[PDB]
């Protein structure tokens, strides 16, 4: 069985950043890259960024350049982001998805729950 | 020379070098810009190098740019049922 | 980038209708779309991980075709738990596209 939990539920007010943790479980976290999707109801889902394990290759879609960063910890396999100065365009919800194998070009085979971001 | 080389063995008849008892770095052909296609199926190429294995096989053969999809697991189509066909637990690289 | 933007704003057809699923590409990127299942309150879940393949758990109702340009996927029958989004992505380059999603309803 395969497990990816989310916390969920962020809510952080506008100019300040928040912390998001994708636990990985159930598969390899060496074998398996890690991917992101934020989940917008205005005009669907939009790719966040690549990011492989135990380094720092970095390949950030031309949508979000910037605000958008990408950490990963080996221990726990969790990979994280906090995104800073969070505007109230940005009110939606996150997902880290798994893809089928760990080399672009991908389909993201498996998603997890999804962390929704909202500002208050 | 399985990757530059005057000719090579076409679709029908793919030829297998078995490349092994040597060091290799992946990222080198990684990091080159002229490769398109990097669809690396198993073990991730950044920790291709560290991971250790038995043997790296090797195969080169032309293929037609809308078929080259057809070299997956789990897929149909004419070069896939016909001339090479690719196991559903695959593992290793593909280049195109 | 490649962009996905599909052209079924809303797909309304009954239980066991045959109907496509049609989701347009930017450009000529041969075969590389891939297929989702979005119930509302739920992850997006794979239905077709290619063009036209078949990967595990997948009902055999969900069956796609690729024209290189046009991707459609026919439906021969629609059951309650198909009621959910249907997305579109293009994995031939590193920058993924997302469409916006189709809503099915009785």
């Amino acid at each position: 069985q395969v497990q990816l939990q989310q916390p969920g539920a962020e809510l952080v007010l506008p100019g300040a950043s928040v912390k998001l943790s994708c636990k990985a479980s159930g598969y390899t976290f060496t074998n398996y890259w890690m991917h992101w999707v934020k989940q917008r109801p205005g005009h669907g889902l939009e790719w966040i960024g690549e990011i492989d394990p135990f380094d720092t290759y970095i390949k950030i879609n031309q949508k979000f350049k910037g605000k958008s960063t990408l950490t990963v910890d080996t221990s726990s396999s969790t990979a994280y982001m906090q995104l800073s100065s969070l505007t109230s365009e940005d009110s939606a919800v996150y997902y880290c998805a798994r893809p089928d194998s760990s080399g672009y070009p991908v389909y993201f085979d498996y998603w997890g729950q999804g962390t929704t971001l909202t500002v208050s | 020379e399985v990757f530059n080389a005057t000719r090579f063995a076409s679709v029908y008849a793919w030829n297998r070098k078995r490349i092994s008892n040597c060091v290799a770095d992946y990222s080198v052909l990684y990091n080159s810009a002229s490769f398109s296609t990097f669809k690396c199926y198993g073990v991730s190429p950044t920790k291709l190098n560290d991971l250790c294995f038995t043997n790296v096989y090797a195969d080169s053969f032309v293929i037609r740019g809308d078929e080259v999809r057809q070299i997956a697991p789990g897929q149909t189509g004419k070069i896939a049922d016909y001339n090479y066909k690719l196991p559903d637990d695959f593992t290793g690289c593909v280049i195109a | 980038d490649i962009v996905m933007t599909q052209s079924h704003k809303f797909m309304s057809t009954s239980v066991g209708d045959r109907v496509s699923i049609t989701c347009k590409a930017s450009q000529d990127v041969g075969t590389y779309i891939a297929w989702y299942q979005q119930k509302p309150g739920q992850s997006p879940k794979l239905l077709i991980y290619w063009a036209s393949t078949r990967h595990t758990g997948v009902p055999d109702r969900f069956t796609g075709s690729g024209s290189g340009t046009n991707y459609t996927l026919t439906i021969s029958s629609v059951q309650a738990e198909d009621l959910a989004l249907y997305h579109c992505q293009q994995h031939y380059s590193t920058p993924y596209t997302f469409g916006g999603g189709t809503k099915l309803e009785i």
